[PDB]
């Protein structure tokens, strides 16, 4: 396909030429063609072996959770909300133009729910989604009980050293470590069958009801409503609560009037957001906005009218780099015991990390690459009656101690915080630290903050956060954990990682691995499990310079942390990621080695490079465990890339010739209204970020079979941007040129941006040259003008006599392209634009010539060129050269004839 | 080749059986209930573990327990013999040497392809070997298995490949015809002798070497074991000896080695030491990778079926032809004359 | 001439060849093809009882000339066939015509000039089948092909009463019993000759020593030549106070009373050399794909067995004898084992009479006469090593070309292997061209001399493997060969290889064979197994004590001070006061040596570390060699000197520097190494290998960890057992087997804290089957396992024999 597909709206894809012109009749309502109703919209699409694969989801979708029976998750058939999301394969049926016709249609059904699963789900509770307008102080939650309150009680740390052996806390120096955060105030937590609110607290430390469902709706909901009334063109004070309803609609939250639908519905609707296609599979994953708890592996062989089943992430073991890193995450999921009763969580029923904030998903060769953020999941005491941690989440910093032997392996396998709290505040000598200084009677023991006495009678259930933080507790360690600010005091100051907060996750998934997942999802009766063994994790905090005024040298906490966040988020503590995309390096590799491929993904403050070994389709590793897993590299944004609003991401393309990724941001995606219900007016324009590879890549020469330095990427705000125009599309014609299609008012306009030493700038003359197509598919040709086709002046026919070409046959002249380059002088419109003449025999004594000229996309066009099989009819000239004679084979017969005649 | 022998007291026959449960104690290697032989055992290894990996007791290799094994008793004098693994491969089953590039080469060896990737240019932290195993049970449980290999070759997509045909196998030199052939002359058969041994001590069992006794009449007590010397009788008790093996009836075709990259066979985190003994840190490095062996360069060869017989291949620098078929019009060169 | 579609391509089992890629000036393929037809009833060629194999084999070749067709067609670069080349049937065969400078006359469109007459021996080459093809590296349009009799393909399809196994199946009418074939009865002290034993040292020289003990002294061994024409004056290594059992006649290796229909070769080495139709052949030939005269022959050479067998080392004339001689010969014959280093009782494939000479008699030396001074002189041999039909075609296949020469490294042996018979490649042939390809020459040599330069620096794998040798080529390496090819700039060999015999380096006490039946059967050729087997309770104190010394404690009532059973706990303590009585006095001389009154002991690794043919840092060093393997028991690949393989002379010359000692006075003061003599050249061939490899690049127990990591092909499960209380245990490695304890109580009780483990606690896993006083007392054990000889009380510590 010599074309570009452009999503004109939620239903229509139009095909564009390299001349930024639509192919006529190509524009197609893919929803209508999928035989889907007018409630469906395109979520994502992809080309695989020349066919178009589309993910559609419905605004009418209604899901339910009934904790009893056991077909617990189902669609709501009553009314009209039985509207599952579909993937559809389209093929182009015509060889002239574009007639999309439907091939295969796959329904994305709701997860099976095992018994073991439904016991966790019964009491599963989920945080209200983070938005644009969520503040550091909105997130912040009331600090829970200390380790030594949980255990010993109201009472003393004069007995902390007498007692900590009788609660498996031997040598624990942290009686004042936090056991977590209160669910009586803050961001709303809700079961699968409940609805999140449109109101977010400004200070969640004071203003939320947390998981207090019943309390919200009889007390605090009327307060929120009177303080923060929806617009009605009202206006109020927004002293205690933002109103984010429109910001909510924006990120794909659905609504019956002013009330969001249930959590399970928003989970399903988000879950069907991104797609990728291999020879054998379609995989479907969720967006960067809500946590997703399941993904689809559809077998492309699937019979026509089947119901493809999603695999739970709680049933999907990843390799987090080392077993310890898994344990860290699983230990904090909840309390495990043979001794307790009805106390069910993901950990107690032997599930793993249940939820990801997925960056996106792609295919290279027959491999699915994904990445994303570990969505915080912890236990919470849902007990009723004198339970000390009642209504409290059970969470703790897991950040590596100061004394930790340095080098990555050691850092991420440090025993610090493994089974319970250890971190808080420490004033050794006069050198403050939040992290334990060391990790002597024997070695330091950590324990899960559920006191031995209540171990039988306690009720620890699972929750999921809206973000990558486990721990919302309004203490100083929380800020430092979230911002990447904990450092050792050795002769290098390597930064001390968490393994529960701000954890990024990526991998490459083989077709056998997708085969288990399909097996997990079809499993009769009990939960079948999947190992994905080509994965890694990484501590990836938000940058500390996206905040102000942090104290060191009244410690600053979440409720008081100051955001200066340039990237379209109020908050400066919760990381985000978007637009994972893979691509094959075009740069040759040494023969008998296979082509290189990577991926990239945007996170707050930087681009991440994932690196692969094409040999066995593995993550790049190196021998040393000191250097850190070489599959990952982080390159920080400058001011210009930091300024882009990441919540406006529209689409990411990769071009195999340039070896370059294009990230398109469209500001029309911003919500209509603020959290204070103020019309949003910077909703005009768009921006392009160009990502390239940097470093020494695998398999250049004998030296680069081995690598001990991770290849990385570089994001550059390219110069292609606007605060005025409405975007239709950006066509990356070449490294040297991009075409932008936009409306100023309401008609489409074509700008050409030219790369000048790494910075794109508009070229107004080339824009006018390209846009002057006169209704044709391609720019006009004018003989007397340097236009998009440069300028061609033919030699006069008197050139043949002067240079003695007339005595040659037309056939020699026609098979001598250097002679016939001497028939014209060419003036390029852009540097190194090229042109040749194609010759055609016209008679035994004459020929015609016509130019073959490169356009902006590096391709040659001539009289016979097509796009999508449609002749372009550009209008190149034909020039005639004439007078040629036969070669001298006659000389001997002729001079004999003359002699005989004379005789 | 999979043909290390195992030491046996007990067969699957009536009242001769040995059990997976209530008769072996993996947690108590200090006493006779751990069943360590102490005489006649293959050097360097451990017999009861090898019997478990072969699945001669328990449902590990078959849909029901075969009950074949070894036991140490304190009540009486006892008898034993070595027997084969159930496999008929041998160390002469070596095929074509093939060269992949300027430094990497490999060959077929029975059910494996082996590669000596680093021999010309060694490196620290690399093990120097890659291996790909065949999967087809109809080949692996055959009676003269190497006769099914049709050759191995380099291919122009950049991999070594090999051909197989499950229809190529043949019977032994006789079908037993009229009598009970206990010594069936076959490529894994040997005239293993009786070992006769004194009663084990009930406690402190291994404080001294185990004592053998006159074996010159011992054969009369162990006739089930003498029948189990022939590999076909082992296969019959393991459920592999007839059509109960199932799978493809025909299914000849092409086999290919696992994919490879410059990282393949890097084990630098399992090599060297700074806390312990090198085998133990390599054991930790292997334990998380038991389900992911391909990055170590260890795995199974991929396979595709073909129609009809496979007889051989002929090779060119551009293409490989099977039975002499597979040639093409050379379409990129048609316009030159 | 033109293509016939009725012939189809095939792979030979012995080399796995099927096609050659042509390279350089005109690319394409040559490949083997054969007729498709079924129902090949070879058993219709009836064999009578009254005649030899040769007329039968010629009748089978004459039958196969009617029943089948074979050819070597050319294909183009995309696999289109060009011309047929059925060598039995092609029209007007000719050699190529030459100019006066030896060059073939040629013009590409015309092709070669043909003389109009076939090469030499055409009347017997026309029945042979081609089986491997190669191209010249330096000469244009010049190729080489190897040919064999069709029985070298059809060997397993010939009838079963002539192509027999080396062992009989029997009728089993009395029911089966594997003990009935084994010669088993142990030797005994001679009832009329007890007194000829070694003399006790009546007085022992001081050597400035000081300590003393009550124990009996060392035993003298003396040898000297005297003046007599056929006898020594002393020869104490040749004493014989033990003799074999009588059990309805004497127990010994005596082939004619065991082999009633003895297994023998299809043809002998002296038949295959002279019957020119049955020997293998190489020819040079010329080819061009689009000429009028597209193909014609160069020259013909016989791969003559005598050009290999006359290049065997001098000791291969006497494979029943070795450089240790009389005492080792007697100790092996007393244990009913193979004497020498290569006899047919284990290795019948290399002997013209097969099993019919499976005996220790007449070893090329005078032995078994009435006087120990009369034994021990060189004489005529009873059976040299040969190259009979079965071993011969295992030494055929795997070609390569280098300069003006071409080679044959031998096959994997699947031409001629049977279920109890193991023929292998034993070396390499070379064919060389001279006078600008106007003339040719042929030769071959065994791997035993070509591998003589192997040393521990030449491998990145494990060290000290049983691949070493000395001035006598009694170590005999042989291979199943995977091939020889160019790896970039480097010439490389691959396959599987025989080590020295690791299963019989530990050796039995003389009487106990009736309770060790597998360990003797593994030496008898009855059990053809090369794996090492745990048997320590019956071994003697050292493998190398002479037979005149053994009979010093027939009761066991002194625990045999000079010679006893190998238990590791009851070794004599040298302490430091002890040495003066047991070793620190007994000085040797140019005619006197001693056997010590010391209880030596140790397990399987200490046995191999002392008496295996281990590699070392310098060549020709290994003074000890045991015996040679039944089958290949190692992986092997190597880098070769392609230049030296081209530069070495056709004929190897050995000399008196490779002969065994002519009489035992020259054996007592035997020279370990010598310089090459002025006429000899054998020392040039030692260095054809640059480097070799044998497995993973791993050291110590780490290698047992790799052995546990790989999956068993019968079920896809790794021997490590860890990927799923009361869980099973691994087989090769010791990690997580038994329990951990600190080694601080072992042996010297020193260095363990800092020079063993990188850590403060010296932890090792104690493994399966271990001894402790309690689960708390988990480190070491004291000398509490004292042991009785019979019922005659324990080992008696603080007694005057142990003080």
């Amino acid at each position: 396909a010599n074309t570009f597909l452009v999503k004109e709206d939620s239903k229509n894809v139009t095909a564009y030429t390299p001349f930024a012109t639509p192919i006529t009749d190509s524009k197609s309502d893919l929803v209508s063609l999928a035989q889907l109703d007018s409630s469906y919209q395109i979520a994502d699409q992809t080309i695989h072996n020349t066919n178009l694969f589309v993910l559609f989801k419905s605004r009418d979708v209604k899901v339910k959770y009934e904790s009893s029976g056991s077909n617990n998750i189902s669609f709501d058939s009553t009314s009209q909300g039985e509207k599952p999301s579909y993937v559809v394969e389209f093929t182009n049926s015509t060889n002239i133009g574009i007639k999309w016709t439907m091939v295969k249609k796959y329904q994305l059904d709701v997860p099976n729910v095992s018994s073991d699963m439904n016991q966790v789900l019964k009491n599963l509770i989920l945080e209200q989604p983070l938005t644009k307008y969520t503040l550091n102080s909105s997130l912040a939650k009331e600090k829970g009980k200390t380790q030594r309150e949980v255990h010993l009680g109201s009472g003393q740390a004069n007995q902390w050293t007498s007692q900590r052996n009788q609660h498996d806390l031997n040598n624990n120096p942290s009686p004042n470590a936090s056991t977590g955060f209160k669910l009586t105030t803050g961001n709303a937590y809700r079961k699968l069958s409940e609805s999140w609110p449109i109101y977010e607290p400004i200070d969640g430390t004071k203003q939320g009801k947390g998981k207090d469902s019943s309390g919200w709706s009889s007390t605090e909901e009327n307060e929120a409503k009177n303080d923060a009334p929806s617009v009605s063109g009202s206006s109020g004070t927004f002293n205690k609560y933002l109103n984010t309803k429109q910001a909510l609609e924006s990120i794909g939250i659905l609504f019956d009037d002013q009330t969001p639908r249930n959590v399970i519905t928003q989970l399903y609707y988000a879950s069907t957001s991104k797609l990728a296609v291999t020879n054998n599979h379609i995989v479907v994953m969720g967006n960067s906005f809500l946590p997703s708890m399941w993904y689809w592996v559809v077998e492309r062989s699937a019979q026509e009218n089947a119901s493809n089943k999603p695999t739970w992430f709680a049933n999907t073991n990843l390799d987090w780099g080392e077993d310890k890193q898994k344990q860290f995450v699983e230990n904090q999921l909840g309390y495990k015991e043979t001794t307790s009763t009805n106390s069910h969580n993901f950990h107690s029923k032997s599930f793993t990390q249940p939820a990801y904030l997925i960056s996106g998903i792609d295919s290279v060769n027959d491999q699915i690459i994904f990445s994303g953020f570990k969505a915080g999941s912890v236990g919470y005491d849902s007990s009723s009656s004198s339970s000390s941690t009642k209504d409290q989440a059970l969470a703790w910093s897991t950040t590596t101690s100061l004394d930790s032997k340095t080098g990555y392996k050691d850092l991420v396998t440090n025993d610090t915080g493994l089974n319970g709290p250890i971190n808080g505040s420490f004033s050794i000598q006069d050198t403050f630290s939040f992290v334990v200084p060391y990790s002597t009677t024997g070695p330091i023991k950590t324990a899960y903050p559920v006191k031995k006495d209540q171990k039988s009678t306690v009720k620890i259930n699972s929750l999921i956060n809206a973000t990558p933080l486990n721990s919302y507790g309004d203490e100083g360690i929380g800020v430092f954990d979230a911002l990447g600010l904990n450092y050792n005091f050795k002769s290098n100051q390597e930064r001390l990682p968490s393994r529960t907060d701000q954890i990024f996750v990526y991998g490459i998934v083989s077709p056998n691995e997708l085969r288990s997942a399909k097996s997990s999802a079809d499993s009769t009766g009990s939960d079948t499990k999947v190992n994905w063994s080509n994965t890694q994790s990484r501590y990836l905090p938000v940058p500390y310079n996206y905040s102000e005024g942090i104290i060191d040298a009244s410690v600053t906490t979440f409720s008081g942390l100051k955001s200066i966040a340039p990237d379209g988020f109020a908050n400066s503590i919760a990381n985000f990621s978007v637009g994972l995309k893979a691509g094959i390096d075009p740069n040759p590799v040494m023969s008998g080695k296979k082509a290189n491929y990577g991926a990239v993904v945007l996170t707050r403050g930087g681009v991440v490079r994932l690196n692969f070994n094409p040999g066995n389709d593995s993550l790049l590793s190196t021998t040393d465990n000191n250097i850190a897993p070489i599959s990952f590299s982080f390159t920080p944004f400058t001011a210009a890339e930091s300024a882009v609003d990441l919540t406006t991401f529209k689409e990411v393309t990769y071009n195999q010739e340039s070896g370059l990724w294009s990230y398109i941001f469209d500001s029309s995606l911003k919500p209509s209204h603020d959290g204070k219900q103020t019309p949003v007016t910077d909703n005009m324009g768009f921006s392009v970020i160009t990502v390239s590879r940097t470093g020494i890549e695998l398999n250049q020469d004998q030296a680069t079979t081995t690598l001990d330095v991770a290849p990385s990427a570089l994001a550059v705000q390219s110069g292609i941007q606007s605060t005025t125009q409405t975007l239709t599309g950006v066509l990356p014609l070449s490294e040297e040129f991009s075409a932008v299609i936009a409306k100023d008012s309401d008609q489409n306009k074509i700008d050409i941006y030219k790369n000048n030493n790494g910075l794109f700038e508009i070229d107004t003359q080339l824009s006018n040259s390209v846009a002057t197509n006169n209704g044709g598919l391609a720019p006009s040709y004018t003989e007397n003008r340097v236009d998009a086709w440069g300028k061609v002046e033919f030699a006069d026919n008197s050139v043949l006599q002067a240079r003695n070409l007339v005595d040659k046959t037309v056939d020699e002249i026609i098979n001598t392209p250097e002679i016939l380059n001497s028939f014209f002088r060419f003036t390029p419109a852009f540097e190194d634009q090229k042109a040749t003449l194609v010759a055609t025999k016209q008679s035994d004594t004459s020929l015609s010539v016509s130019p073959r000229i490169q356009f902006l996309d590096g391709n040659f066009y001539d009289l016979n060129s097509t796009i999508a099989g449609v002749p372009l009819n550009i209008g190149f000239p034909s020039r005639v050269f004439a007078g040629f004679a036969a070669l001298p084979a006659w000389v001997i017969p002729v001079s004999v004839g003359s002699s005989v005649g004379i005789l | 080749l999979g043909t290390i022998p195992v030491l046996i007291n007990k067969s699957g026959d009536s009242n001769d059986q040995f059990n997976k449960d209530s008769e072996q104690k993996w947690d108590k290697t200090e006493t006779n209930e751990g069943n360590l032989p102490g005489f006649g055992e293959v050097n360097g290894l451990y017999n009861a573990a090898l019997l478990h990996t072969y699945g001669f007791f328990g449902t590990n290799t078959n849909s029901t327990d075969p009950k074949i094994g070894f036991k140490a008793d304190s009540s009486s004098s006892s008898s034993s013999t070595l027997v084969g693994s159930g496999l008929n491969w041998t160390s002469q089953d070596v095929g074509n040497l093939v060269v992949i590039n300027d430094t990497s080469f490999g060959f077929q060896l029975g059910g494996w392809f082996i590669t000596f990737t680093d021999f010309i240019r060694p490196r620290t932290g690399y093990l120097g070997i890659t291996l790909s195993s065949l999967q087809d049970q109809t080949i692996i449980w055959a009676d003269q298995p190497w006769t099914s290999f049709k050759g191995s070759y380099l291919d122009s997509d950049g991999t070594p490949k090999s051909l197989w045909d499950p229809t190529a196998l043949k019977s032994l030199p006789n079908s037993s015809t009229t009598y009970d052939t206990n010594p069936t002359l076959s490529p894994s058969f040997q005239l293993y002798q009786p070992n006769k041994v004194k009663a084990y001590q009930t406690t402190n069992t291994y404080n001294k070497l185990i004592e053998p006794v006159d074996a010159t009449s011992a054969a009369t007590n162990m006739t089930s074991l003498l029948k189990l010397l022939t590999t076909k009788n082992i296969k019959a008790k393991l459920g592999k000896g007839t059509a109960s093996s199932q799978g493809n009836n025909n299914g000849g075709g092409v086999s290919q080695t696992i994919n490879t990259i410059t990282t393949t066979g890097n084990i630098s985190e399992g090599l060297k030491e700074e806390t312990s003994i090198q085998a133990e840190t390599l054991k930790k490095f292997f334990d998380s990778k038991q389900n992911n062996k391909s990055e170590i360069g260890i795995g199974d060869s991929t396979f595709t079926k073909m129609d009809g017989k496979l007889t051989g291949v002929v090779s060119t620098p551009l293409v490989n032809l099977i039975n002499g078929q597979g040639a093409t019009s050379d379409s990129d060169t048609e316009k030159i004359s | 001439q033109a293509v016939d579609e009725t012939l189809t391509p095939w792979t030979w089992n012995n080399n796995n060849f099927s096609s050659l890629k042509i390279t350089g000036e005109n690319p394409g393929s040559f490949g083997l093809v054969r007729s498709q037809n079924d129902n090949l009833n070879i058993s219709s060629v009836t064999k009578n009882s009254s005649d030899d194999n040769l007329k039968y084999l010629n009748a089978v070749e004459k039958y196969l000339d009617g029943q089948q067709n074979f050819a070597i067609r050319r294909y183009d670069n995309n696999g289109r066939a060009l011309y047929d080349i059925n060598l039995a049937k092609m029209e007007n065969p000719s050699t190529v015509q030459r100019g006066l400078n030896g060059e073939p006359i040629f013009d590409p469109f015309k092709g070669f000039g043909l003389t109009g007459n076939a090469p030499t021996d055409w009347n017997e080459i026309k029945g042979k089948v081609p089986v491997e093809v190669v191209q010249s590296p330096h000469s244009p349009n010049l190729y080489f092909v190897l040919l064999v009799p069709k029985v070298a393909l059809e060997y397993h399809n010939l009838n079963n009463q002539v192509v027999k196994e080396s062992l009989e199946v029997k009728a089993t009418q009395s029911s089966f019993n594997p003990t009935q074939r084994l010669q088993k009865d142990s030797p005994v002290k001679d009832s009329s000759k007890q007194g000829e034993k070694l003399s006790e040292t009546t007085a022992s020289s001081m050597s400035s020593g000081m300590a003393t003990s009550t124990r009996a002294k060392a035993l003298k061994v003396e040898v000297e030549r005297g003046s007599q024409s056929d006898s020594l004056l002393k020869n104490d290594f040749a004493k014989k106070p033990l003799k074999h059992k009588n059990s309805s006649g004497e127990v010994k290796l005596e082939a004619e009373k065991e082999f009633t229909e003895a297994w023998k070769p299809l043809l002998t080495t002296d038949q295959i050399a002279r019957e020119k139709g049955m020997g293998a052949t190489v020819v040079s030939f010329y080819d061009a794909p689009y000429s009028e005269n597209h193909t014609a022959f160069g020259l013909v050479d016989h791969i003559d067995p005598k050009k290999m067998v006359e290049n065997y080392p001098p000791s291969w004339k006497t494979p029943k004898w070795n450089h240790h001689g009389i005492w080792d010969y007697n100790a092996r014959n007393l244990l009913l084992q193979t004497t020498g280093f290569f006899n047919p009782r284990r290795h019948p494939e290399w002997f013209d009479e097969g099993q019919a000479k499976a005996d220790n008699t007449s070893p090329g030396f005078k032995v078994g006469d009435t006087d120990h001074k009369k034994d021990g002189f060189k004489k005529n041999s009873s059976s040299p090593i040969a190259l009979p039909f079965e071993a011969y075609f295992a030494n055929i296949g795997n070609m390569v070309a280098i300069g003006n020469s071409v080679f044959i490294f031998g096959g994997n042996g699947h031409a001629t292997k049977m279920f109890t018979t193991n023929p292998l490649s034993i070396g390499v042939f070379r064919i060389k061209y001279t006078d600008n390809f106007s003339k040719s020459s042929v030769t071959g040599w065994p791997y035993a001399v070509l591998f003589g330069g192997l040393i521990n620096p030449q491998t990145n794998g494990l060290k000290d493997l049983p691949l070493g040798t000395n001035r006598w080529f009694e170590y005999v390496p042989r291979m199943a060969v995977s091939g020889v090819k160019w790896v970039g700039n480097q010439l490389v060999l691959a396959g599987t290889l025989t080590m020295g015999d690791t299963a019989t380096v530990p050796r039995l006490k003389y009487d106990q064979l009736e309770k060790h039946l597998n360990l003797v059967a593994q030496g008898q050729g009855l059990l053809r197994e090369d794996l090492q087997i745990f048997t320590p309770y019956g071994w003697a104190n050292r493998p190398d004590i002479p037979v005149g010394a053994w009979l010093q404690d027939e009761m066991g009532s002194k625990f045999g001070p000079h010679y006893f059973l190998n238990n590791p706990d009851i070794q004599d303590n040298v302490n430091n006061d002890t040495v003066e009585a047991l070793i620190s006095s007994y000085k040797n001389t140019d005619k006197l040596k001693h056997v010590y009154p010391y209880r030596y002991s140790g397990l399987y690794a200490w046995q191999l570390f002392n008496w295996s043919n281990k590699l070392t840092n310098t060549p020709l060093s290994a003074n000890f060699v045991n015996e040679n393997s039944y089958a290949p028991n190692s992986l092997f690949a190597a880098i070769l000197n392609e230049d030296l393989l081209t530069g070495l002379s056709d004929k190897i010359f050995y000399g008196k520097e490779n002969e065994f000692a002519e009489n035992e006075a020259d054996r007592f003061n035997q020279l370990l190494s010598l310089n090459p003599n002025p006429n000899t050249n054998w020392a040039r061939y030692l260095n054809v290998v640059q480097r070799f490899t044998t497995g993973p690049n791993l050291d110590s127990s780490t290698f047992d960890q790799f052995l546990d990591f790989l999956p068993w092909i019968g079920n896809g499960k790794p021997f490590s057992n860890s990927p799923s209380s009361s869980t099973p245990l691994p087989t090769f490695s010791n990690i997580n087997v038994g329990v951990k304890s600190m080694i601080t109580q072992h042996l010297n009780k020193e260095n363990t804290r800092w020079v063993f483990i990188p850590n403060f606690s010296p932890d090792i896993w104690t493994g399966a089957g271990y001894r402790v006083q309690s689960a708390n007392q988990k480190n070491g054990i004291p000398f509490e396992q004292v042991k009785p000889s019979n019922n005659s009380t324990p080992f008696d510590p603080n007694s005057d024999d142990n003080k």
